[PDB]
């Protein structure tokens, strides 16, 4: 869902609903981690400092922005597609008459040839 | 005597000196796989009994190798 | 077990000392690509699932390999270039090459369509820079703007053909998954949905229309010889042929019956021009054309001997083509032109490399089984039970394929060499190695061509 | 041996009645031989055979058998349809190979005879024809590749003809 | 090609044309000889020797590609003919063949027997 | 020791990269627990090990 | 006028100062690697790779196919008249049309 309707309009991150557990040393917070490092080699480029990977002692700090912020915005991702998918199977149960089952079946198919 | 035409040789035949001195180094292993055949027993064609489907090999016939 | 030291090989340049490098480089290589011969293999009925999708199984993909085998093979010719300018730019362009092995094991592992695509034009990437790049002679632009906009030209439809199919019928991803899939009612309004699925492929894998992508690639050199390998691999990279025809339109091969028409035509006039060509490079250019169009009309056929046929071409050519560039690569390091008539002379000057010239030559016609018989034989075998009209055109064809061969080594088999006063040392120790390494591995297929040709074999 | 089928048992026996000479060259150099290295063949086979002593028995043929077919469960669904798709996929490549087992019995038949070549045997022959027509109807080989979710589809062609046909007459 | 006698000797006379005719082609020919005599008879020079000659052969077919075929004309669109044309000649016979091997299946079978491989 | 860890630094890196990548899509099994004993083709009852086979 | 273009020069190693090489430069890089590392991916990859390729681990059920089939032909032939194929997984279809 797009507009809020049950969520709380203008959240830091969204404290109406907490209860999801946020993910522990995921590959996904590897990656990111992975690119503050990689902002912490390409910025020697600009700035012509002696060696990319063994310079400045300042890419402690390119690191950790990337995690806390990456942190933040993947609690979001998780938090998102969780609402999309709660509000999906209420609309099922409510309506029942949307939604239609079927199974087994003895059809014909057209064969190919060559 | 004649001088006679001229190659280049010396690049050349080491090459094949090169080449021939490491597939000797590696050549070990191919006297010890005929041996494997010699001394160890390949496969025997045998029903097998419900106890255990598979331990260290599942299926595998002819050569010790495989498994 | 496959992405991750090959990840591990970019750290690997740049932390190593200047005056090493190609030996880190090539050795690491070497012992990773003996653990994909390891654990691939191993598939029961039908073959299963590695792990999560991100890199998938192979079901009929012994291509992977392939590519592993070239994977330290594409630094060995390039030896002879890039040793005059930069130690950074050495660092730089080995790299590239990492970046496309890391790219190119992707699209032949994940087992799907939607992320697949995301693969299939990642590749066109690195080897662009690769292009545009070290070329000797001029046109790098005339042969770096035709490998974009005849690529991405037709494979951006792929976009808007891959997501209509999941948005209405269930979804791509796995494959394995993709059993969902109804037969095609075959209307006009289902006419450029199979086109654009077929357009990206037609392009990759040479026609007789839209085929010169290929011949500006090749004959306007990248590095050396090295990267034309990698040019190679971008033929085979269109596998997804073999996927897309078999599973997504089954029952629609009336609109297949004019494409392989003009790839039938793609064997005779692709082969003619390959005759009286000028350029050494372009001889092999063009007959790269009427070996991977043997593919094309194998895919279309949709029998099950023609995959076999089809999965064999992939690593026959792939090998054997790579070969020959190699040769024309030793020939363009010494003579310093791709012109044949000029760079004549063999056994006299080149004692040990002529017999690597007839090797290389004799595989591109049908040897003992090695693997271009089990290759092309598959092909004309199978198409007589298409039509009985076949073999009178793909016979004809079979005459031509010697035409590429002999005519490549007799107009270097003149032992006069009057104007040339260069190419003193035949070749060195890497250069005769680079032969052995390519037609010695498609001579252990000669005992068991199971690993080279498996759709359900 | 068990399988196959083969000749019974093959006469051969010489008598060599005309002409003296030096017996027989085919007689003496079989005899000759079999003493020379041929003995030394068997007794080194015999050597190696013996030192094996312990041996593992080992599973070799796994079962697996049915798990429901392919034309009894429905709808598009990955729970389903995997293990129906195996099981037909199971069946294909093993009927690749029953295929080979009785057209190898068609190859003894064309040695073992030779003269005779269509004469005889028949029952090679009548084996052969039987099979291959219903190898060429009920697994693929007319519909594209390997498919288990079109070969509900080719059984249904052959089964309307059979309907469509018997209505008539 | 070939006429009815074979040239070789035919029609030659010697004239006063004719005569500075040789003169004029033996002057280019030993000009550039002589430019070949002062490169391969040095021990100095270690490598393989141009020729603007040879160079221009293989750019008349690896370039002079679009510079050329601005004149168009009738020319051009018989070689169409001669190539986009024979691609729908065998749209007429594979079609005609397939047509006649589909009828087979379904009525009066002509398939052996003995046929199972694809 | 000194003479070893100074010259080699690198050459270390990529086989031990092949040992991080054998255990990282390895340990991907434990995320697809679901079908280890369910479903009859490969199926057996523990009689000592624990849920079969990883 | 060229000013700085003119700089091309013709450069190959072939003997000179080198003796015997294929590495450009250095004659104790070149023994280390072009005739070592070089060749030991010739002994590993090569030799001890030929033992694997396609034989010993079976590979896509090649070997076990046929010890199967010679099972099933026994079994059919002393019981059922119709040996292997009959009617491939179908038994009681829910009708046609």
């Amino acid at each position: 869902x797009x507009x809020x309707x049950x969520x709380x309009x203008x959240x830091x991150x969204x404290x109406x609903x907490x209860x999801x557990x946020x993910x522990x040393x995921x590959p996904r917070l590897a990656f990111v981690g992975f690119l503050g490092y990689c902002s912490g080699l390409i910025d020697n480029a600009i700035r012509r400092r002696p060696v990319l990977l063994a310079g400045l002692h300042r890419q402690l700090l390119y690191i950790t922005s990337f995690v806390f912020v990456g942190y933040y915005l993947l609690k979001r991702q998780d938090y998102m597609y969780a609402v999309r998918d709660h509000d999906m199977f209420s609309y099922i149960k409510s309506h029942x008459x949307x939604x239609x089952x079927x199974x087994x079946x003895x059809x014909x198919x057209x064969x190919x040839x060559x | 005597r004649l001088f006679i035409i001229k190659p280049s040789g010396f690049y050349d035949k080491r090459f094949l000196k090169l080449l021939r001195f490491y597939i000797l180094l590696t050549g070990i292993p191919v006297a010890i796989g005929i041996t494997l055949i010699n001394v160890x027993x390949x496969x025997x064609x045998x029903x097998x009994x419900x106890x255990x489907x598979x331990x260290x090999x599942x299926x595998x016939x002819x050569x010790x190798x495989x498994x | 077990k496959y992405i991750i030291p090959t990840i591990m090989l970019m750290p690997l340049t740049w932390l190593s000392k200047n005056n090493m490098i190609w030996v880190n480089s090539t050795a690491h290589s070497l012992l990773i690509s003996f653990t994909s011969l390891l654990l691939m293999n191993q598939f029961g009925d039908n073959s299963l699932n590695f792990s999560l999708l991100f890199f998938s199984d192979s079901l009929s993909t012994p291509l992977l390999i392939l590519t592993m085998w070239l994977l330290p093979l594409m630094l060995m010719a390039s030896q002879h270039h890039l040793s005059k300018e930069n130690l950074t730019r050495k660092k730089l362009f080995i790299t590239m090459l990492i970046s496309l092995q890391l790219f190119l094991i992707m699209t032949f592992t994940a087992m799907e369509l939607i992320l697949f695509y995301i693969l299939f034009e990642a590749t066109l990437v690195p080897t662009l820079i690769i292009i545009t790049r070290w070329g000797n002679q001029t046109e790098r632009l005339n042969a770096g703007l035709y490998f974009l906009f005849y690529t991405l030209a037709g494979s951006l439809p792929l976009l808007v053909a891959l997501i209509y199919i999941q948005n209405t019928v269930g979804s791509l991803n796995f494959l394995m998954l993709q059993y969902w899939v109804q037969p095609v009612h075959n209307s006009w309004s289902n006419v450029f949905m199979w086109l654009a699925c077929m357009m990206a492929f037609m392009v990759k894998m040479p026609l007789y229309g839209l085929h010169l992508w290929l011949p500006k690639a090749h004959v306007e050199a990248p590095i050396a010889g090295s990267m034309v390998l990698a040019a190679v691999l971008l033929k085979l990279g269109g596998y997804g042929m073999l996927r897309i025809t078999l599973i997504l339109n089954p029952m629609t091969d009336f609109m297949a019956y004019p494409f392989i028409m003009l790839s039938l035509w793609g064997m005779i006039m692709t082969s003619s021009i390959c005759l009286r060509q000028t350029d050494l490079k372009s001889l092999i250019a063009y007959s790269s054309v009427s070996h991977m169009a043997l593919v094309i009309v194998a895919i279309l056929i949709q029998t099950p001997w023609s995959y076999m046929g089809a999965t064999a071409l992939m690593i026959a050519h792939g090998l054997t083509s790579s070969m020959l560039f190699c040769l024309a690569n030793s020939n363009y390091e010494r003579i310093h032109s791709r012109t044949m008539i000029l760079a004549r002379g063999l056994q006299t000057l080149l004692p040990l490399m002529a017999t690597w010239w007839l090797l290389a030559s004799l595989t591109n016609l049908a040897l003992p089984p090695t693997i271009n018989l089990i290759g092309e034989l598959f092909v004309v075998m199978s198409t007589f039970s298409w039509s009985n009209i076949t073999i009178i055109l793909m016979g004809v064809n079979m005459v031509i394929t010697a035409l590429y061969s002999l005519y490549m080594l007799i107009m270097t088999q003149r032992g006069k060499y009057t104007y040339h006063i260069n190419n003193i040392s035949p070749s060195f120790t890497r250069e005769n190695a680079l032969m052995s390494l390519h037609i010695l591995p498609l001579l252990l297929l000669t005992l068991n061509p199971k690993i080279i040709l498996g759709p359900l074999y | 041996x068990x399988x196959x089928x083969x000749x019974x048992x093959x006469x051969x026996x010489x008598x060599x009645x005309x002409x003296x000479x030096x017996x027989x060259x085919x007689x003496x150099x079989x005899x000759x031989x079999x003493x020379x290295x041929x003995x030394x063949x068997x007794x080194x086979x015999x050597x190696x055979x013996x030192x094996x002593x312990x041996x593992x028995x080992x599973x070799x043929x796994x079962x697996x058998x049915x798990x429901x077919x392919x034309x009894x469960c429905q709808e598009k669904d990955v729970l389903c349809m995997f293990e129906a798709e195996m099981q037909w996929r199971r069946d294909y490549k093993v009927d690749q190979e029953i295929v080979n087992i009785i057209q190898e019995r068609l190859k003894a038949c064309q040695q073992r005879e030779g003269e005779s070549h269509r004469q005889n045997c028949a029952k090679e022959l009548e084996q052969f024809t039987q099979v291959v027509k219903a190898y060429q109807d009920r697994y693929x080989x007319x519909x594209x590749x390997x498919x288990x979710x079109x070969x509900x589809x080719x059984x249904x062609x052959x089964x309307x003809x059979x309907x469509x046909x018997x209505x008539x007459x | 090609x070939x006429x009815x006698x074979x040239x070789x000797x035919x029609x030659x006379x010697x004239x006063x044309x004719x005569x500075x005719x040789q003169a004029e082609r033996l002057a280019i020919r030993s000009r550039l000889k002589r430019e070949y005599q002062l490169q391969y008879y040095d021990p100095s020079r270690r490598g393989v020797i141009e020729d603007p000659a040879l160079v221009r052969w293989t750019y008349a077919r690896s370039a002079n590609i679009y510079p050329n075929f601005r004149p168009n004309t009738k020319t051009s669109l018989l070689g169409a003919l001669f190539g986009i044309g024979p691609l729908v000649f065998w749209y007429y016979v594979f079609k005609t063949d397939r047509d006649r091997k589909e009828k087979l299946i379904q009525e009066g079978k002509l398939d052996r027997t003995f046929n199972i491989s694809y | 020791l000194l003479q070893v860890v100074r010259d080699h630094w690198v050459h270390v890196l990529v086989p031990m990269g092949f040992v991080f990548g054998y255990y990282l899509d390895r340990k991907n099994d434990e995320k697809l627990t679901a079908f280890r004993n369910k479903s009859l083709l490969y199926k057996r009852e523990l009689k000592p090990n624990e849920e079969v086979t990883w | 006028r060229w000013q700085e273009d003119p700089e091309p020069e013709d450069e190959n190693l072939y003997e000179k100062n080198p003796d015997s090489h294929g590495y450009d430069k250095d004659p104790a890089v070149d023994i280390w690697n072009m005739r070592v590392v070089f060749f030991f991916g010739f002994s590993i990859v090569l030799v001890l790779g030929s033992t694997f390729v396609a034989y010993l681990p079976d590979y896509r059920m090649q070997e076990w196919a046929r010890r199967e089939a010679e099972r099933l032909v026994k079994y059919r032939e002393a019981h059922g008249l119709p040996i292997m194929e009959s009617n491939c997984f179908d038994p009681s279809k829910i009708q046609l049309p």
